[PDB]
């Protein structure tokens, strides 16, 4: 029953909330916030340049994390319409994504020719 | 003559296959001449560039071979058919593309240098350790900063069987470093060239402050939790 | 305090700041227009600190055991000052405010990628 309020996999945070059926009462029964964060302890703070220096400081804004910029739908009696979902948008990355791949390019000399050759910072992701 | 196969780092960076069959302790000749050849009677390109006399009393020449990429992973026995009168053996030396390896993707670490030797302040080491390639032909380079280094600052090891896997060959590429260079950062990448690999190149980085430290200064900010989230 | 009576709930849209004066506030739950007889949306008065900016109030009476289950009450509201034309607001239990939040901060040396 772990609603799946966030599902972050770019600053890893996983937000979800549940009613935790407590007591009898219907009212005190506690809205619960897991706020599920992973900090790459060894990720720079550009991840998509290794050779960013070493990030320290994580700040993660939870509004930036909870928007929804992504506009839905909604059914009038006449019309369907787009309808933002939030007042707050009109990014960072600590950790890399897994269905994203990240590409560095690299200056690679044999005789001279720097033939700039794309690696791949996270292998297995488009492998 | 020694018998040198171009690997896969002139294949890929150079975008061409020299097949060279260099000359080795000859003594003064003159008027050498160099010719390559397939096993069968085709006769793959003649040599186009020759060198000039050793000051040691001897001569130095490097034959060549322009042949396709296809053609050298075609696997038939490329022989050198170096024409000498000196000697009547024509010294044909075969080099070729061994089909048989099964290819495997060797992954590389960065091992920092020991506290036993950044303690002594003379140099610090970083060695990139590629482990678990079969075809033998890695070409490990070496940066700093996003700016490659100089191929004599980094001495790449003769790869040699893995301990456990029999198939796979492992390197070793060592970087000596000013110990004042690692400790302000100055983040030095280890680059790889090898077959099996997916783009055929592969990163790996450490600074002081990534490899093996001695200080982790995480700083969490978990600023506006209580405020708005749907 | 109203829950605690366990006989109605009032959810309130505040719509705020909007400078032309016509606005239309419609409450939805689960994608289906709710009635109009459920909820009832003020006429716009001007917001008091602003100059010439309205403000209204859209008043949805639910049943106590409706939202105490955590059911979605969306508030699509529609203006001409707005980009898509329609906000659509929803607030339901599960998100409202929390009362004892959970934070494990796993610092993991190899984390990388998120899983
Ligand atoms: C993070 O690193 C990447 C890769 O180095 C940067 O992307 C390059 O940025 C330069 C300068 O802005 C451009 O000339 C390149 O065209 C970019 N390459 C790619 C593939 O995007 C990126 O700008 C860095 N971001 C930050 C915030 O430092
Ligand atoms: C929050 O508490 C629940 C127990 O109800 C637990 O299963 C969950 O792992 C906790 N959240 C986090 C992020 O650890
Ligand atoms: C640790 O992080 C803080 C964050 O602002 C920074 O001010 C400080 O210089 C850092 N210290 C070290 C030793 O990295
Ligand atoms: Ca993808």
């Amino acid at each position: 029953e772990r609603i799946v309020l966030v599902d972050n996999k770019c600053k890893c945070a996983r937000i979800t909330s549940r009613i935790i059926r407590s007591s009898e009462d219907p009212n005190e029964d506690i809205v619960e916030r897991n706020i599920r964060i992973i900090v790459p302890l060894n990720n720079r703070e550009n991840i998509s340049d290794p050779t960013s220096p070493l990030r320290t400081r994580f700040v993660y804004h939870l509004s930036d994390l909870c928007k929804k910029c992504d506009p839905t739908e909604v059914e009038l009696d006449n019309q369907i319409v787009t309808a933002t979902q939030s007042n707050i948008c009109d990014e960072t990355c600590y950790t890399y994504d897994r269905n994203k791949c990240y590409t560095a390019v690299v200056p690679l000399v044999y005789g001279g020719e720097t033939k700039m050759v794309e690696t791949a910072l996270t292998p297995d992701a488009c492998y | 003559v020694f018998a040198i196969p171009p690997s896969f780092a002139s294949i890929f960076l150079t975008k061409s296959t020299k097949l060279t069959c260099l000359v080795t302790d000859l003594t003064t000749y003159d008027s050498v001449t160099i010719s390559w050849t397939r096993q069968n009677g085709e006769a793959v390109k003649t040599h186009t560039n020759i060198s000039e006399s050793h000051p040691n009393a001897t001569f130095s020449a490097v034959g060549e071979a322009s042949i396709c990429e296809d053609d050298w992973n075609s696997g038939e026995r490329f022989t050198c058919t170096v024409t000498h009168t000196d000697l009547p053996s024509p010294l044909k030396q075969t080099i070729s593309r061994p089909k048989g390896v099964a290819l495997h993707r060797p992954d590389v670490y960065l091992l920092p240098p020991a506290r036993e030797q950044l303690n002594l302040r003379e140099s610090a080491t970083i060695t990139c350790l590629v482990t678990g390639f079969s075809p033998a032909d890695v070409f490990v380079q070496w940066m700093q900063r996003g700016q490659p280094l100089s191929p004599e600052k980094y001495v790449t090891s003769a790869p040699m069987p893995e301990p456990q896997a029999p198939g796979r060959y492992f390197a070793h590429s060592i970087l000596t470093v000013s110990e004042e260079e690692w400790n302000t950062g100055e983040t030095y990448t280890c680059v790889v060239a090898h077959e099996a690999l997916p783009n055929r190149v592969t990163e790996r980085t450490v600074d002081k402050s990534t490899g093996k430290p001695t200080l982790y200064n995480v700083s969490l900010v978990m600023s506006d939790t209580a405020g708005t989230c749907y």
